């Protein structure tokens, strides 16, 4: 027999009452969403570096305010993320700190490089495209702060998304070299970009509860799979190809059938064996470690 | 035409080549709060760069703001000495913000009055910004300079190192000094009085000494850089030298 | 061909952009001797890639080592992912040239017994330098490794910042398998011993201790860079950019 | 009356007897050889940063290779010159020193930044043209340890000073870009190059005794006119003017004559108020301080 306590809960979440940070909630619906709102909040902060990569380096002074404008509000969210993760009792500070020392994740994505102006545009349109569907997805998620930062997110990243698409639209208009530079990064961010979503819903440790609990909304292989629904005529549009051999419509579903993520992959990702993981890390590390002086000065200030 | 299209030029590359490196800072910053602070004061720079170059390009007839920025090099660009300074830690970034931001105020202020519309109505978004830049560099003045005894090594020596560059800020070329007197620029050498009035004040309250060293670094303007400069074209222009005359 | 003239290149992109990032040192050395020192391993290893670039162009019927070192960008370039890593402290920069100098003393020890002559004849030139290189690489690995307290950590977290890179070192692609069936190319995984064996007893001599973390960064190969090569690239290639199709 | 010891010595200089390291010296004589080969070997060491400025940059791998080559060759002929100034009784640890705090000079060129790589063709024929101009006419300088490295230093330099004119004749017979590069080069380096032999010879406070002890072979103004002959019809070969509207030739002479220098800058960058003091000396100043624990590690080892 549940408790009362965890029966009024269960109650609540079936008639998708909001839960609000006064509520009782089962200490494990707590601590995931501990774990799952405070590593959104790692990923604005670390996805801040493959893109400030090109910052310096940007082709026109317009796309660099483009860049410059959304990395801004990048850095908006995680503050919008901590706030909500707060909420439910952590400290920023100490989370943070196990995402510097590898306790926490952050995106998989944002362990790829930036290897071309390319990359950046496909960033805002495929990378942020599959962070959209995830995101817009969790308007409806039963923890109140964090429904309500989603609906602001959401909001403020699918102009920038959008930004990225014409960004991507002018290579795809422009030379042959351009072009080829657009396929290249497409070539490259296309599979990491699918793996956003997660693991396979057979393979997902997290969704049972996730999902009993209203956290989550749609299954990772169904928000996956809308973002491929939406996203090829966005690559036909742009006379792209998708690097999928095995990608078709099935006319009989109604849906892309797209060939097998690269798992083994993916695992080494997440546990930071990627291309850009010990460099992330390394950087955030060393601001955090270098900025200590500045972080004690504004302490030390305040006080007289 | 050509003195008015040169000085608006100088504005221009002042607020780009700053706005260049504060990119640099994107995600690297003691705080995350401070990473948006200066993400927030490079794009605003960024965009008087974008104001001031169309204006030149329009002045000049020829180009647009893309053309100016990539397409000349280190002896063409008119920016300050002091924008091109490197980072350093963050006491340096501090000091050479607050130097600007100060000096950006009290030109903007009078360059709004130009007899120039375009200048003026440049000047009067781009004052309003300034105000936002010096309230945030000022505050990390005092909040270093009177914090801990680390952070006060850090912030005179920061002050102390960037001090030469400061001379520039006033000095008046016949650019300057013509176009003053149509009441279309702003002579530099009046400016002093006001930034030394903002910046004595800064230091001192912040509890630190104004430097004694006379300032004596200029050549900014006449294309006559630090060996800083054209490092910072190369990693700028790159794209655009490598693949000029396209749309991006 | 093609097979041939992408190894070739491979050689030479390695010594070319381990060159660069010893040219930065110049004049910023711990002392005199040691600029020297790495002002001469710079110029050995920019020799070797003009040697193995001029042979590439010559196979691949067009070009020279310039339009090679110029014209191409970050995903044509085929260097190593380890000698396009940051000089940081120099120790850093000690652990890394150890690691690429005795894999160049086991490399061009074999490949000077290629069935291709001037494979055969560049390796027989390089070779020679390359223990010059090693000689001082491994000397400097005992005296900081071995030296102080201070400089025994600072070793250490040089060789265990670098480590995950020399993975590559040992990796074969069919490109090197062919030519190596071929007794043309040296099969890189058949390397392993002969740098285990130097690299194992220089650290231990040192008084250090081999990484534990199984190294797993490949790519540099397949122009599959780190995030340092672009603006490698920017520097290293902004005039040609600005100025192609001349001569100097 | 002199001293036997000091009239002795008098007698040696007239007879052209080269001084050695145990031979008697008048005080103020050791001192001022202290003063000139110190600053001397400070001057190569320092002449390294306007060079290695363009390292990385240079357009060929030729001119890379051959600017890497010079540069060790620099950084030898320090080495020579701090072994000569050693024979007098100094260390090169102590003079050092007093090149990073001031208290010693490098030669006034070096403080000019390097704007363009045609700076850097006019370094190695301009300014080591005037550098070889003023170290021949050292090679019968009356201490036998400096005129000896002044032999090794000519005939090693003399051959990269060919190299940087080469550099410079390629821009000359270029594309206009790189003919306008070149002059532009030319107007920033040509008074900076004429003032490396000194002052005036009505301003030389040292070429008095210099002269009497045959330390100093030829006048300031001897030497600067010589170079000032011997330049400028290699300025004409490149098809190139002087900024000089005062330059032209004096048949009843024989001589070229020149405009007047400006002594005010002369005194502003001999006293640290120059284009790049600064950032030479905090260049210096950062790879001493940084290289500390290299040193401290080097001699613990060596005791081991
Ligand atoms: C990723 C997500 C869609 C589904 O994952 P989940 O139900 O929390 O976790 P799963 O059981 O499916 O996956 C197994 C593990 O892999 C992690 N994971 C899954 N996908 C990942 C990815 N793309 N990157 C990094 N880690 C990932 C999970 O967090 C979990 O590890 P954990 O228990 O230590 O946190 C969910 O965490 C989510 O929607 N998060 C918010 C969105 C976000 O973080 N966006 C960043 C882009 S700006
Ligand atoms: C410079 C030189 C030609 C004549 O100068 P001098 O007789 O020693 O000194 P003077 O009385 O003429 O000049 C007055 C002062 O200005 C200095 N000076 C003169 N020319 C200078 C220059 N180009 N750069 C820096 N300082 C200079 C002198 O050293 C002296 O200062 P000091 O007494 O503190 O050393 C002489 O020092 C010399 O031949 N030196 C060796 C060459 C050298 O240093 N070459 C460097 C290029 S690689």
């Amino acid at each position: 027999m549940r408790s009362t306590q965890e029966e009024r809960f269960e109650q609540r979440i079936a008639q998708e009452t909001a839960i609000e940070p006064q509520d009782w909630m089962p200490d494990a619906y707590r601590k995931t969403l501990i774990r799952q709102i405070g590593q959104h909040a790692h990923s604005e902060i670390v996805g801040m570096l493959p893109e400030g990569n090109w910052i310096t380096r940007a082709p026109t002074l317009r796309r660099k305010a483009i860049l410059l404008a959304k990395v801004q509000d990048e850095a908006g969210h995680g503050l919008y993320l901590y706030s909500a993760a707060e909420t439910l009792g952590c400290a920023r500070e100490d989370i943070y700190q196990k995402m510097l020392d590898g306790r926490m994740k952050y995106s998989s994505i944002f362990n790829y490089p930036t290897l071309s102006w390319a990359d950046i545009g496909v960033i805002g349109w495929l990378v942020d495209g599959a962070a959209i569907v995830n995101q817009v997805a969790l308007c409806r998620t039963s923890y109140g702060p964090y429904a309500r930062a989603m609906v602001k997110i959401c909001k403020e990243e699918s102009f920038h998304q959008r930004q990225g698409f014409e960004a991507c639209m002018a290579l795809a208009q422009g030379s042959e070299a351009q072009k080829q530079m657009l396929q290249d990064a497409i070539n490259r961010f296309w599979w990491p970009a699918l793996m956003m979503f997660g693991p396979n819903d057979d393979n997902s440790p997290n969704s049972a509860r996730s999902l009993t609990w209203k956290i989550k909304r749609f299954t990772n292989d169904e928000l996956r799979q809308r973002f491929v629904d939406n996203t090829v005529p966005q690559v036909e549009m742009l006379g792209m190809t998708v690097p999928d051999p095995d990608l078709h419509f099935d006319t009989e579903s109604g849906h892309y059938r797209f060939g097998e993520i690269d798992w083994q992959e993916f695992n080494e990702v997440i546990n930071g064996r990627g291309i850009c993981n010990q460099e992330r890390l390394d950087a955030k590390r060393k601001a955090w470690e270098e900025g200590t002086w500045v972080r004690e000065a504004a302490l030390a200030h305040a006080q007289k | 035409s050509n003195q008015l299209t040169a000085y608006t030029l100088r504005l221009g590359d002042n607020c780009l080549v700053l706005s260049q490196r504060l990119g640099e800072w994107c995600g690297h910053a003691p705080e995350l709060e401070i990473d948006l602070a200066l993400a927030n004061i490079g794009l605003d720079l960024l965009g008087q760069a974008r104001n001031f170059l169309s204006y030149a390009a329009e002045l000049a007839g020829e180009g647009d703001e893309d053309t100016l920025a990539f397409t000349r090099d280190e002896r063409q660009f008119s920016n300050l000495l002091l924008v091109e300074q490197p980072n350093g830690n963050f006491a340096d970034t501090i000091a050479r913000q607050y130097f600007i931001d100060a000096w950006h105020v009290a030109l903007f202020t009078r360059l709004m009055e130009s007899r120039d519309p375009q200048l003026a109505a440049i000047s009067a978004k781009a004052i309003k910004e300034a105000r936002y830049h010096l309230r945030f560099s000022r505050g990390w003045l005092e909040r270093l300079g009177n914090g801990t005894d680390v952070s006060g090594q850090k912030m005179q020596q920061a002050i102390n190192k960037l001090w030469r560059f400061t001379a520039e800020l006033f000095d008046a070329d016949e650019i300057d000094i013509a176009l003053s007197e149509e009441g279309i620029a702003v002579d530099p050498r009046t400016l002093r009085a006001a930034w030394e009035a903002e910046v004595f004040a800064g230091i001192n309250e912040a509890t630190l000494n104004v430097p004694q060293e006379q300032a004596y670094r200029t050549g900014g303007k006449k294309g006559l850089h630090t060996e800083h400069l054209g490092p910072m074209l190369a990693e700028m222009q790159y794209l655009q030298r490598v693949l000029p005359g396209q749309q991006w």
